[PDB]
């Protein structure tokens, strides 16, 4: 599998 | 001290480090057999930031599920989030045990922007259930995660009762002041097995 | 000793720690190019405990495959299990090498319920093959995993022969007394490359 | 992907 | 020194170790919110070695994608490769920050066959963009990964400008002499947040 | 999921 990742909005929760 | 003594201190030190850092078995570790229940236990904070896609076309926004709180991986973001400062989470432990202590941990301050960690849980409490689902469970302890302490914090129940359990609740009552959510990195449960 | 000496001891110590703990290349590491053969090598202990499901409906019971014995992850449960105390496992190494030593490791006692690890392999042996598939391979060494030793244990072949290999067998002959199975966490192969 | 995990029977092998 | 002093040295040492090793936040960490752009940034070295398949039938050859350069996992093979000694990679950071330093790391020599690491990047440079896509970005620093130094290497910009950025380029200009490719294990970006 | 892995050609990039 080769899925690309992108954060359209802000950062994720941390 | 002598060099020989130093090496022994280090060896011992490194050894404890490699025993999941704290050297106690974790009856809440997922790979060891623990699992989260979901139907019982809070709704995940919805964000819609992280869009994963393959071969060209958009698929879905992924968001960390509750089970990551039982997963060893604790780099920034490897946490489960929920709306506001209070929240439910319920584990079926890998075995029925007398719960003696719990461990909560958050990402280090030093690894956090502005070296603040405002989404860290503050006051929490542990309920133990002995049948699963609801009736409301025995309070086992009400603790406080210190944001100025170390990242991994172990809390030993002040004189626990001898009753055994396999289901338990982590209930977060407040956090350290983030407005939108609360991230929980890893939650551990220790105790003497029913053997 | 002086403080300066201590820091150097620690630095050196931490450095070795971060070199896969033992500081030797692992020609059996999967991501490095090693793989398991499967058709040759034992049947996985069937359990039917871990039921994974998505969007509502049951899918299948997952159970750890043989390849996890070549994977670095060694938290509790990150092992491959097989029926009883004796078992086959066969690796194609990432390169043809003169096998000088092997490394076996199990989960720490301190992280195991009752601080016993009865499903740990006891006596084992290593066969090396130079063509893959069957004819029966050269014995390279017959060792014993010490359940009272440290978790990672390196075994240096007593005067190995100069012949090179790319396929090898891990053969577990007994374990430390678990009735049902044997879990194998990580198996490493070291040697001088054919260059 | 978001698959839930549950152990219907005992613990897994360890 | 006294034993007491030693323990403190070790504790402190182990603590820094567990803070992603270097103790600085990484605005390029993927789980923290960083992502790679792909359309901008080099073509992956095609190999056709690793054939993954399920239920009997061949599926595809997997090959490490650019995003692994933002992933903490750095065992052998956990790198992204590209054709020859020069290459593009472009990150959208998890936040707009004033870039103060970067960190590059490769697998340890001691864990590499023949204890050489010829596919390690040599000279590199960092460009910062303030709008994404192309116009060509501000040079922020031109460094050199030392193959004879430690595996993790932090490079502090010699007097950086106060301008802030969220997109940045890692541009590899040469490597340490591998003929076919260049593997990049993990790339980190540190700076003061725009707050 | 249970996918088997095999390296038909050489080692992967390192």
């Amino acid at each position: 599998f080769y899925p690309m990742l992108r954060y359209t909005n802000g950062p994720p929760p941390t | 001290v002598t060099e020989e003594q130093v090496h022994h201190i280090v060896k011992q030190a490194l050894q404890r480090y490699s025993e999941d850092r704290i050297g106690l078995a974790d009856y809440a570790l997922e790979s060891g057999g623990a699992s989260v229940i979901s139907t019982r236990c809070s709704e995940t904070y919805e964000t819609k930031t992280a869009l994963l896609s393959l071969f060209g076309i958009p698929l879905w926004y992924h968001s960390q599920s509750p089970r990551v709180i039982l997963q060893p991986d604790v780099h920034p973001g490897n946490c489960w989030a929920f709306q506001g400062p209070q929240g439910f989470a319920v584990v079926r432990l890998s075995a029925r045990i007398r719960p003696t202590a719990v461990t909560l941990e958050h990402v280090p301050k030093a690894l956090s922007p502005n070296s603040t960690i405002s989404s860290a849980p503050k006051d929490f409490a542990i309920f133990g259930f002995d049948e699963d689902l609801q009736q409301e469970g025995t309070l086992l302890g009400k603790f406080t995660y210190d944001q100025d302490g170390e990242p991994i914090q172990t809390f030993h129940f002040q004189a626990p009762t001898m009753a055994t359990y396999q289901v338990v609740e982590l209930r977060i009552l407040t956090n350290w002041g983030h407005p939108e959510y609360t991230c929980i990195y890893r939650f551990r449960v220790h105790g003497e097995p029913a053997h």
